[PDB]
């Protein structure tokens, strides 16, 4: 849960799931950008943000 | 080139030093127990030792 | 009288450490937003909101 995370301010469970690569699901309302080009998908802009 | 008396004093100053290693697992024990196990306070190490 | 054999000595120490006097500037420190502050029982103090 993203919102509870924002509340308690832990950031030690998700740090220990982004330092090593574990499949994870950040649930909560969020913005997005709309990428449209293909090269910026061939370039892995997924895990950058 | 020291006197044995002066060597006794200086070797006392060299052997017994009151200096000993510091890491992130001693600063973590230096803070009190209630603050270690409080969810209100969020404490970690953002510096290398 | 000066005897060089009973006066030459090899003194032993370390090389280039650094002592730290504060020990608590190495703790990065944040807090939950105080509307969400809870007690020992994880129930919120200042229930009244």
């Amino acid at each position: 849960n993203l919102e509870e995370l924002m509340r308690s301010g832990d950031y030690a469970q998700i740090t220990n799931m982004l330092l090593n690569n574990q499949p994870v699901a950040l649930v909560g309302a969020l913005p997005f950008i709309t990428d449209s080009s293909v090269i910026s998908l061939i370039a892995k802009l997924d895990a950058t943000v | 080139i020291l006197h044995p008396i002066d060597h006794a004093f200086n070797e006392y100053f060299l052997q017994h030093q009151l200096v000993e290693p510091l890491n992130n697992d001693i600063i973590f024990n230096y803070i009190p127990e209630r603050i270690r196990n409080d969810v209100n306070y969020i404490l970690n190490m953002d510096r290398n030792l | 009288q000066f005897d060089f054999r009973a006066s030459m000595h090899m003194l032993t120490s370390n090389l280039t450490f650094t002592v730290y006097s504060d020990l608590l500037a190495f703790v990065s420190a944040d807090t939950v937003e105080p509307i969400n502050a809870v007690a020992f029982d994880n129930m919120r103090i200042m229930n009244e909101l």
